[PDB]
């Protein structure tokens, strides 16, 4: 699983074993980033991000890895932040265009499809390099339901019940599997999200970290909003207490 | 060595060397400090000189009545980005008749600077910026890197030997929010001077100050106008 | 992208264009073709490489092209490039004719094609 | 078909003194036979030394104003100095001529102080033709304002009269007088008169009242 | 738009103590034909401003789409900044003038009402980019009929209560229904206060017709 | 009318194994004559002629561009051009300017270079082809020419009767038109030879 | 090993630009001195043959009546910049009816700094930096001013500055003799002295060119006689 | 021409005349004006034949691709929005009066009007075409909320009959279409099937 | 012109006159107005001659390409779409009124295509200056599922009505019968008009034409 004799310098070049190493390298750039998870409950989607703090000089809420893509769609990113922001711009513009053309809020599956196609468009030429980030799109509606999708640098898009991206992706996935989110609600879920974030976090290698949280569901009229300070501190308390067992 | 020369080439370790090499350009320039109180945003910049017969390099630039910047890196790229910010601000005033919110301008800087890091034959902007601004969310100090990443700061320092300034600011963050203007500029000047060996210190010839706030448009103090700030400072230790 | 470029329009350290010389080497392997000028006319004579028993012979010639009612040419090298250049020559001749209403002077036609070839040696890659 | 122009009225005046410059205008914005607003001064402060008066089609007035603002800022960023009055005049000329084949329907008079502190007026036509004056009127009631100032400030057609320089006070009362007279005859002039005085001290704004018919 | 099709008539606006009120009938006319007698010509642009529009209804729908998108775009950031009524007015002025200068105008005349920072806002925008501020506004025939009434009151009493302004508006809509042949006895009233923007449902205007029996004497 | 600015007349007639094409010689601007030797018939190869009537500039220009394309054709292909082929070529050339047309109405007359089969056609200003077995006319005096041709033309004419017929047609049609005339030229073409004559005509 | 023209070194600099800086070091050395009585610019001509007409070697040119420029390095590259400067000054005069400040001109020319590249660019766009260094000496509202610009686009004001092959030595010699109160004659004298020191050929009236811009007098290129009259008091 | 569309509970009813005229001549006395855009989405055309045909084709194209890309039955409002976009964007180059109506799993039976302006509005019922002018009063006095499918059918039949009787540009045959979750029931009223009304005698 | 088209039991009959005019003068007495599109599809052209020609030729070409790639027999809907879309793209500036008839894998299809790009699929259609007369004949004597000779008679009758009643139409009647397995391109289906025979001899004998200049030139 390691070839590199000129076959790994472009996305327009296949490896002799049929691989595009540039994309995989971008994925490795995603892997070196702090873990961000997101889980879908029966009444919406909750996002949680391990936002590592590189300096105490930085203001709180700086370098947000949680974005508002549309009034009904939120985005959680993992990896090279600038690319993630540009992708957030692309997603926003796609949703805006969809509204301006068809007259209603864009369905999440379609938005994910479009943006994913846009991402994939970068895994094919030597003129551009694949995006160095993976992201998750969360949304809720009454006519649509609760939905959570995920896109990697290759352009692959899939629908998840629970998902994680970053350093401890698997370590988080094993913790998410323990939950029964098909019956739980976004109110209860937040605590579990914060909990899994604190569990997966490595207090040794990585320094201090700030926790980001995001609602999107029936409790918010379908609007993707930031989790209020009350519920956030509550979930963090639950997490810090659950870390002593 | 084979992943060094193009911005469209990922390393097998998930890194882009051209971006990092561009990041190294910020450390090549003279250090600069930025801090905010609750009413004022302040940039203090250490101007550098080639010889004693050459005037000191400009480090603080005017963007809009409510926004100013301090540069660190390639002066050409700095001028480019500056003109871009100026243009965006002018556009905002032309269209909405209200000053452009600083955070949005920073976002636009991010979007613009991100583009050339993903296209063949293009290169990242070889310049770091400290942005001081005031809007109806208060004062703001922002930091922009060649990697097109930006940070909202309480205090920050970038450039040659800026580590000392950073270490200083990190201790006085708690003091910053309540300081008056003079104390704020003081702290900025101490942070700035920390990035110097004891054989040299601040002078009216090599220090520039940019101030913006609720009671003041962005202003630049360069020579004799800096003295009221320097005169009123400790003797520093060795 | 920069890696795959063979740099076809670039000076060699000695101050020469390698692709041109290599093209000359290509021409050196092509059928012999000569021409002689006389007082009462002028003639072309060329070796034929398309000499096989099963060839059909449906054209007036093989390496002799008519360019103009007062002009003809012969060719040596890659035959398809030759087709391109000859067609272009006919074009030029007809343009001059359309403009001045008299046949294009031979040297002018030659220079006209040569400017194109030179253009291919100086830029475009 | 469709006309991209509409006349919104308005009168405008500028006088240049030895150490001052007055730029005044009515405050009536009208259209057809109707009043849009009675609170619409035609005076715009550009710099501490320079004030501009713009009359005519309100769309082009607003647009040209904002353009001038933006370009003032640009010049300031480019040369680290504010635009001198004459410079603003020249710039305005180029800007106006830039639409030579789709003109701004705007009459422009610039009043301010030069680099020697003295007063200066610059009168414009809609396509950039400008000149320096001691006093000039423009806008709807222009032909009513000009002849008196030719007599009283230029001392024209007056035999054996003294050429005493215009003081700020006399100039002020002259402005108020010509505007009051214009409000009688011009139907586009009325409501209120705003006067802008420009001296070394800065820019004062006064507001006299005109009839509302 | 070079030839307007389905259009709406007058739009009224007036400031009051701690807010602004705007009125407009719910009629879309196809020439002399009252074709669509149930359409809203008033839009809620965020919580601090609101818009009423006269002229071509399609172009108004376009501006409604665009403005809605702008407000959404801004609301996505959540950076603590929002479009003030004055800002929206400035933008709209810029847009209308831009279309005017392209010789392709948006056939609309608009009144923007708003309330932000404790101040009442009322702005007017032409299809030519003629824009201004005033304590009272009236578009179309209103400018000939309603506006004289509004100015009469405002020059005798600059500050009005919400109920006073609402009464004034009602009476003006009555006058307009009387004299404007392209109006309709079914209108809407929108209001900005610190509590936000509120659009009240289908209102009717009481009408007196006693002067019908004054033919002889 | 734009066509009437210069005036002129062009006619073609069919024979046994021969063909004929004639045209007036006047180059005039509206009412004034400038030249009496203006060429309106051009050889597009051996035994194939074209005759353009209408706006003089477009006559010359269409002729020249047509010779351009023709030369290129007879160079790319190792043969002389067929009459039908030339007709389609002209049609294409004219229709390329469908919305900015040359003001000329071409008339093609010739013999099949392979066979000898006579051929006459005419075209629009936008290049609509029309092939006939008797005669074709184009010009300011088209009605007069039609009048003569409908009454003089016989089927299998020998190279002498064809000459007399087309000559009388041209002369007598042209003599009832003010902007056509000042001499008539006739080309009678057959397999063996081409005979060119200028007729004795009115010069008023 | 070939790379793009906009490639960064691990140190954080552009290779092509640095190489251009290296290219300057092979050019004729020039000295500019700022003085409250005016600015002076002197430069060696480096005549390589007695047959070469020395009057056709101009390394000092007039940007405008109040601004002159001295250049070192690849002169052919400098011609473009000079014309751009002249055009900018004239455009500014046309638009604003006033002269350009020396700093504004210098900045304007400096804006063409890193305006080079391969992909995502215009067909006529620059492929490489300008291998030349400039000294802008002129008189504006801020009095006499001297500026220096290098291929990096970094421009800065100098009281006295030397560019070219003998840059360092001439700069030291400049530091030894400059006080912010010299007379213009002293500046010219010092310039010619240092020039004579650093030049390999014997300094004469046809070996160099000197020009001054003073508050009361336009850009003046010193004639042969005047040059002789300054060289006189060697 | 004269089109019409009425909304009932479980769907909609469409109706149109069949006369297509150039000048005073009838180029087609049997036009099909009800055009299928999707399985349960129809549109009623009025104005330029070429314009409405082209636009209908384009919208069918776009909506087809869109519904395939979403893998869901297209919203009627979406079709109406495509028509709206096209007609508004090219309002100065198109002469089209459209009534988009049909069934949709999310909003049920819907009727939208896109008049020559390019605007769009949902209505309980909609009429268009040259003949619509002559039936505004009747349609105003006859409409009653809660009409059954057959009631709406008879309603549009009568209205169209009246309009065709009065309008010279309208006439020929009556085309009706019933759209619901069930599907599309199209029928044609001709001759004696077309509703008749008492003409004044003495 | 006066082109018509009808649909019968086994296929389609297309008709057209042969008069081409410029001004109020007959320029062509025998003009073919029934054009080849595909071996199973023909199209009658009325209006601007060159436009009908080039349009019908272009669409024929594109259909040849189409069938060449598909390997099947071209559909009439395809020719209809191509024609209407091209014509509509030019907003009527291409003066081409058309009657498109053909037999498919789906059966017989007849369209009328107006130069603005609108089409009508009808059992019978007429176009041209004489279209009203022909349409009168159709409205009078048409019945569904006619036999071939019956339909030929009807169409020729219509074209005849156009010929005698319209000053724009004249000369011959051309028919084109297209069934599921036959293509009768009957050129001069009827010559109902004949030029009167000459009553005199206006033949000019050799010598009556005076000549000023002569030049013989030999060929090969
Ligand atoms: C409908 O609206 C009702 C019946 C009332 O009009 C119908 C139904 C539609 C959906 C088919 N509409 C028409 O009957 C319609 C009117 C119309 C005229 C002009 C522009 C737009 C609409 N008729 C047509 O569209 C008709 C189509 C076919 C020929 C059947 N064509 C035309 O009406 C010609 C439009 C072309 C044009 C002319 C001038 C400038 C630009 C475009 N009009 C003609 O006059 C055609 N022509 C030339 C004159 O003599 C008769 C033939
Ligand atoms: C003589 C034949 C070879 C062709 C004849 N051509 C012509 O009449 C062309 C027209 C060129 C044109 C330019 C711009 C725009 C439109 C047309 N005219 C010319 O070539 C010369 N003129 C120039 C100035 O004087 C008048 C004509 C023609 O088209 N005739 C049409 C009638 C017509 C309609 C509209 C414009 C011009 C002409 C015709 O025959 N049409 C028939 C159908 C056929 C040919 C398919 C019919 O429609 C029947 C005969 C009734 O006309």
């Amino acid at each position: 699983s390691s070839i590199g004799t000129g076959y790994d310098l472009s996305a327009s070049t296949f490896s002799p074993d049929g691989r595009v190493f540039q994309v995989e390298y971008a994925m490795k750039a995603v892997e070196n980033s702090s873990t961000a998870i997101g889980i879908r409950c029966k009444d919406g989607v909750v996002f949680g991000v391990e936002k590592l703090v590189l300096s105490k000089l930085y203001e709180e809420g700086s370098n947000k890895r949680l974005f508002n893509v549309d009034r009904h769609v939120g985005m959680a990113v993992a990896g090279l932040l600038a690319d993630a922001r540009s992708l957030a711009d692309i997603a926003r513009e796609e949703a805006s265009n969809f509204r301006s053309n068809f007259g209603y809020n864009i369905p999440l599956k379609h938005l994910a499809d479009r943006v994913a196609m846009y991402v994939h468009a970068y895994t094919l030429y030597s003129a551009v390099r694949p995006f160095g980030c993976s992201f998750m799109l969360g949304s809720y509606s009454v006519n649509d339901g609760a939905q959570l999708y995920m896109i990697d640098p290759s352009g692959v898009s899939y629908g998840y019940w629970g998902c994680a991206i970053g350093k401890a992706r698997q370590a988080a996935k094993t913790e998410i599997e323990k939950l029964q989110m098909k019956e739980m609600t976004c109110r209860d879920i937040v605590k579990e999200v914060a909990k899994i974030i604190y569990i997966v976090h490595d207090e040794v290698k990585d320094k201090a970290f700030e926790l980001e949280l995001s609602w999107v569901g029936e409790l918010t009229n379908g609007r993707h909003e930031i989790v209020p300070k009350d519920i956030r501190e509550e979930a963090e308390k639950y997490a810090k207490e659950s870390l002593k067992e | 060595n084979q992943y060094d020369n193009d911005v469209t080439v990922w390393s097998p370790q998930g890194r882009i060397h051209q971006i990092e090499y561009a990041m190294e350009a910020v450390k090549q320039g003279s250090a600069t400090v930025g801090l905010k109180s609750k009413t004022h945003a302040v940039l203090v910049a250490l101007k550098r000189a080639q010889s004693e017969l050459a005037a000191h390099q400009k480090k603080i630039l005017h963007v809009d009545n409510h926004i100013g910047i301090s540069i660190a890196g390639l002066t050409a790229d700095a001028r480019l980005l500056c003109n871009f910010m100026r243009q965006e601000c002018l556009d905002s005033r032309f269209v909405f008749d209200r000053p452009l919110p600083v955070s949005r301008l920073v976002s636009l800087i991010g979007s613009k600077t991100q583009i050339p890091t993903q296209r063949y034959g293009r290169r990242p902007y070889g310049v770091g910026l400290l942005i001081a601004g005031y809007d109806d969310m208060g004062p703001h100090i922002f930091q922009t890197c060649p990697s097109a990443n930006y940070f909202d700061c309480r205090a920050m320092s970038i450039g040659a030997r800026s580590q000392s300034a950073r270490t200083y600011l990190e201790r006085h963050m708690s003091e910053f929010m309540e300081c008056n203007l003079n104390e704020l500029v003081k702290h900025g000047l101490r942070a700035l001077r920390e990035t110097l060996p004891a054989e040299q210190d601040l002078t009216t010839k090599n220090v520039s100050i940019g101030i913006v706030g609720k009671d003041l448009e962005f202003t630049i103090y360069d020579d004799d106008d800096v003295s009221p700030f320097l005169e009123g400072l400790e003797e520093r230790p060795q | 992208s920069r890696r795959y470029d063979s740099r076809t329009t670039i000076f060699s350290p000695e101050g020469r264009l390698y692709q041109v010389e290599y093209a000359m080497e290509a021409i050196g392997h092509a059928g012999t073709c000569l021409g002689i000028l006389a007082n009462d006319g002028v003639l072309l004579a060329a070796e034929r490489r398309n000499i096989h028993k099963l060839l059909d012979e449906v054209f007036f010639s093989e390496k002799i092209y008519k360019l103009n009612e007062d002009m003809a040419c012969s060719v040596a090298g890659i035959t398809s490039d030759a087709n391109v250049l000859t067609n272009e020559l006919r074009l030029i001749a007809q343009r001059y004719l359309l403009q001045y209403q008299e046949p294009i002077p031979c040297e002018q036609l030659v220079t006209a094609l040569c400017d194109i070839k030179q253009a291919y040696t100086q830029f475009g890659g | 078909r469709f006309s991209p122009y509409v006349f919104n009225g308005g009168t405008i005046l500028a006088i240049a003194g030895e150490d001052f410059a007055i730029v005044a205008s009515d405050t009536r914005l009208s259209e057809g036979f109707s009043i849009h607003t009675r609170d619409s001064p035609k005076c715009y402060k550009l710099t501490d030394k320079t004030v501009i008066g713009c009359s005519g089609f309100h769309g082009d007035c607003l647009t040209l104003t904002k353009i001038i603002e933006a370009r003032l800022k640009m010049y300031k960023h480019s040369n680290n100095k504010a635009m001198t009055t004459g410079a603003i005049a020249a710039m305005l000329s180029t800007i106006l001529y830039s639409r030579r084949f789709f003109p701004y329907y705007v009459y422009n008079i610039i009043g301010g102080l030069d680099e020697e502190g003295k007063g200066a007026v610059y009168s414009f036509d809609p396509v950039g033709s400008y000149q320096r004056d001691s006093f000039k009127a423009g806008g709807s009631a222009s032909a009513m304002l000009q002849p008196l100032l030719d007599n009283q400030v230029g001392f024209k057609n007056m035999q054996n009269v003294e050429h005493v320089p215009l003081s700020l006070d006399r100039a002020m009362r002259l402005v108020k007088d010509v505007f009051i007279s214009a409000a009688e005859r011009d139907v586009y002039t009325g409501d209120a008169l705003r006067i802008c005085i420009v001296t070394k001290e800065g820019i004062r704004e006064e507001t006299v009242s005109l009839r509302k018919d | 738009t070079q030839n307007p099709m389905v259009t709406g008539t007058s739009v009224l606006g007036v400031k009051f103590e701690g807010g602004v009120v705007i009125a407009a009938d719910m009629l879309g006319s196809y020439g002399s034909l009252a074709r669509f007698r149930n359409i809203s010509r008033i839009m809620r642009v965020n919580n601090s401003t609101m818009l009423g529009a006269s002229g071509d209804y399609a172009d108004f729908q376009y501006l409604k789409q665009v403005l809605g998108q702008m407000v959404i775009d801004e609301e996505l950031l959540g950076d603590g900044h929002s479009y003030s009524p004055r800002a929206i007015h400035s933008w709209l002025t810029r847009a209308m003038y831009s279309r005017r200068s392209k010789m392709n105008p948006l056939w609309n005349t608009m009144v923007i009402g708003g309330y932000a920072d404790g101040e009442s806002f009322l702005g007017y925008v032409d299809m030519l980019g003629v824009a201004y501020e005033a304590p009272s506004l009236a578009t179309g025939y209103g400018a000939y009929l309603a506006q004289p009434l509004l100015r009469e009151v405002l020059e005798k009493q600059p500050v009005l209560s919400q109920t006073e302004a609402r009464d004034l508006v009602e009476r003006c809509m009555r006058v307009l229904y009387y004299r404007d042949a392209r109006s309709y006895n079914r209108f809407q009233i929108a209001t900005v206060t610190e509590k936000g923007v509120e659009i009240e449902g289908p209102l009717s205007t009481e009408t007196n017709w006693d002067i019908a029996h004054m033919i002889s004497g | 009318s734009i066509m009437s600015y210069n005036g002129g007349a062009v006619m073609a007639m069919k024979g046994k194994n021969c063909v004929a094409i004639a045209a007036d010689r006047r180059f005039g601007i509206q009412a004034q004559m400038v030249t009496t030797d203006f060429q309106k018939i051009f050889p597009m190869g051996d035994r194939l002629y074209i005759g353009l009537a209408g706006l003089a500039t477009d006559v010359q220009t269409v002729a020249q561009r047509l010779k351009f394309r023709l030369n290129l054709y007879e160079l790319k292909e190792g043969r002389q051009i067929k009459p039908y082929t030339l007709m389609s070529m002209v049609a294409n050339l004219l229709y390329e300017k469908r919305f900015g047309p040359y003001y000329t109405e071409p008339v093609i007359a010739g013999l099949d270079p392979k066979t000898f089969k006579p051929f006459i056609c005419s075209l629009d200003l936008i290049g609509c082809p029309m092939v006939t077995d008797d005669f074709v006319v184009s010009g300011t005096c088209a009605e007069q020419m039609y009048g003569m041709c409908e009454s003089l033309w016989e089927p299998n004419m020998d190279p002498d009767h064809l000459f007399e017929t087309i000559s009388q047609a041209m002369l007598n049609a042209v003599d009832r038109d003010a902007v056509s005339g000042m001499g008539v030229i006739v080309h009678i073409i057959e397999k063996d030879k081409i005979t060119t004559r200028t007729l004795k005509a009115r010069m008023d | 090993y070939d790379r793009g023209v906009n490639t960064f070194s691990p140190e954080g600099r552009l290779f092509q630009v640095e190489y251009a800086i290296e290219a300057i070091k092979l050019g004729s050395t020039a000295i500019g001195i700022q003085t409250s009585e005016g600015v002076c610019l002197a430069v060696e001509k480096r005549i390589t043959s007695p047959l070469m007409e020395p009057s056709s070697i101009e390394k000092i040119v007039e940007i405008d009546a109040h601004i002159g420029c001295a250049m070192s390095g690849l002169i052919a590259d400098a011609k473009t910049l000079i014309d751009k400067a002249r055009v900018e000054t004239q455009n500014h005069w046309f638009t604003y009816n006033e002269t350009m400040t020396v700093e504004s001109v210098t900045q304007a020319v400096s804006n063409l700094a890193l305006q080079f590249g391969e992909e995502d660019a215009d067909p006529g766009a620059m492929s490489r930096p300008f291998g030349v260094a400039l000294l802008f000496g002129g008189v504006d509202e801020k009095g006499p001013q001297l500026f220096h610009m290098d291929p990096s686009g970094t421009f800065v004001q100098c009281d006295a500055r030397a560019i070219g092959s003998a840059s360092e030595g001439a700069q030291s010699s400049l530091q030894e003799v400059y006080h912010k109160s010299m007379t213009l004659k002293e500046a010219i004298k010092s310039s010619l002295i240092i020039l004579k020191q650093v030049m390999e050929e014997k300094l004469n009236a046809t070996n160099i060119e000197l020009a001054t811009v003073q508050p009361g007098q336009n850009f003046h290129m010193f004639t042969k006689e005047e040059l002789e009259e300054v060289i006189k008091d060697i | 021409t004269t089109i019409m569309a009425v909304q009932f509970d479980g769907g909609v009813v469409l109706g149109a005349d069949s006369r297509t005229t150039t000048g005073s001549y009838i180029a087609n006395r049997v036009t099909d004006k009800l055009t299928p855009i999707h399985d349960r989405i129809f549109c009623c055309r009025s104005g330029s034949a070429a314009d409405t045909q082209a636009v209908a084709d384009a919208v069918t194209y776009q909506l087809g691709f869109h519904s395939i890309e979403l893998n869901e039955p297209p919203l009627v409002h979406t079709a109406a929005s495509l028509f709206k976009e096209m007609c508004y964007r090219y309002r100065e180059d198109l002469m089209a009066g459209i009534i988009i109506a049909g069934w949709d799993p999310q909003e049920g039976g819907q009727v939208y009007s896109v008049p020559m302006g390019g605007m769009m509005v949902r209505q309980s019922f909609a009429i268009g075409g040259s003949g619509s002018s002559y039936i505004y009063g009747y349609v105003d006095a006859t409409y009653r909320e809660g009409m059954t499918k057959e009631e709406c059918l008879q309603f549009t039949a009568n209205a169209l009959a009246l309009a065709m009787e009065r309008d010279g540009s309208s006439g020929g045959v009556i085309r009706l279409a019933a759209i619901a979750e069930s599907g599309v029931e199209r029928q044609v009223l001709l001759g004696d099937q077309i509703p008749k009304f008492a003409v004044a005698t003495l | 012109t006066t082109i018509a088209g009808v649909v019968y039991k086994d296929g389609i009959v297309l008709g057209a006159d042969t008069r081409a005019t410029e001004g109020m003068v007959v320029a062509d007495k025998n003009c073919s107005k029934i054009h080849f599109i595909s071996p199973n599809i023909y199209c009658c052209g009325a209006g601007t001659a060159a436009d009908t020609d080039m349009t019908t030729q272009l669409i024929s070409s594109n259909l040849e390409l189409h069938s060449l790639s598909t390997g099947r027999l071209p559909r009439v809907v395809t020719a209809n779409r191509m024609l209407k879309q091209m014509l509509f793209r030019y907003q009527g500036y291409i003066g081409a009124a058309l009657v498109l008839g053909g037999v498919d894998v789906t059966g017989p299809h007849l369209y009328s295509i107006y130069p603005h790009g609108s089409t009508d699929k009808l059992p019978y259609v007429t176009m041209g200056s004489g279209s009203l007369a022909a349409m009168a004949v159709f409205e009078d004597k048409f019945r569904p599922d006619m036999e071939e000779e019956e339909a030929k008679n009807l169409v020729s009758e219509a074209i005849a009505a156009g010929i005698f009643n319209d000053l724009g139409s004249g000369s011959n009647i051309d028919l084109c019968v297209i069934s599921k397995n036959k293509l009768d391109f009957l050129r001069p289906y009827t010559v109902p008009n004949k030029k009167g025979t000459r009553l005199g001899r206006y033949r000019c004998e050799k010598g009556t034409t005076a000549v000023l200049t002569e030049k013989i030139t030999p060929l090969e």
